[PDB]
């Protein structure tokens, strides 16, 4: 599953 | 921004054989205990495709002939072996950082 | 299963604008990003931005800002991009992907006529 580690989403709109 | 720099350029493999493609990353690409490199693979005329996510997680669909190792700056793609159906045009790609950014590729072809 | 499908290959004079789009199917755009990616074969892929749906929030890369406007319709499932003041640099296949970077369009081709 690729959704949550393909891009990083710590702060992915700040 | 990120510079990511693969090696070799180009890469001329016997079928059976392994190979690896080395992608080297000007900053790190890690966060909180993961590594954001991607590598995918493209052939002409079709979208890059999806190999390894986080540096060495293989993706839904895809041979367990691929696998990626590394983390801070340096990655590799393995395949182990190589088949025919593998000349193609490797790309690694961060998105650790804004912009992402994507290696220079590095194109695979059979002896 | 998801599919992105993009719109048709363009012809564009400089100076024009073109508006390319991403209709997805069997996802709801709502629920991830959507990234546009640029590629020549001499400069490679490049990463032009991405939007959330659900909001209309937008980060674009900074060579991207005044070039790339991305914009999404969650009532059609739609992502846009449009590209302004076009030259011939601009020239380029141009894809969209969603669930995180798995999934990718088939490309829109954009050739700049002289």
């Amino acid at each position: 599953n690729a959704y949550n580690m393909s891009i990083r989403r710590s702060m992915a709109e700040s | 921004d990120i510079v990511l720099t693969q090696s070799p350029a180009s890469l001329a493999v016997s079928l059976g054989q392994r190979a690896t493609i080395s992608c080297k990353a000007s900053q790190s690409v890690d966060h909180d205990g993961d590594s954001y490199m991607n590598w995918f693979q493209q052939k002409p005329g079709q979208s890059p495709k999806l190999l390894i996510y986080a540096a060495s997680n293989l993706e839904s669909g895809i041979p367990a002939r691929f696998s990626g190792s590394g983390s801070g700056t340096d990655f590799t793609l393995n395949i182990h072996p190589v088949e025919e159906e593998d000349a193609a045009t490797y790309y690694c790609q961060q998105t650790n950082e804004d912009p992402y950014t994507f290696g220079g590729g590095t194109k695979l072809e059979i002896k | 299963q998801v599919q992105l499908q993009q719109s048709g290959d363009e012809l564009v004079k400089p100076g024009a604008s073109v508006k390319l789009s991403c209709t997805v199917s069997g996802f709801n755009i709502k629920d991830d990003f959507i990234h546009w990616m640029k590629q020549r074969p001499e400069q490679g892929l490049e990463w032009i931005g991405r939007i959330d749906p659900a909001n209309g929030y937008t980060k674009y890369a900074p060579k991207f800002q005044d070039k790339a406007t991305m914009t999404a319709d969650t009532s059609s499932n739609t992502a846009y991009l449009q590209l302004s003041s076009l030259a011939s640099e601009d020239a380029a296949v141009y894809y969209c992907a969603t669930y995180g970077v798995a999934y990718w369009g088939q490309g829109t081709l954009v050739t700049v006529s002289a």
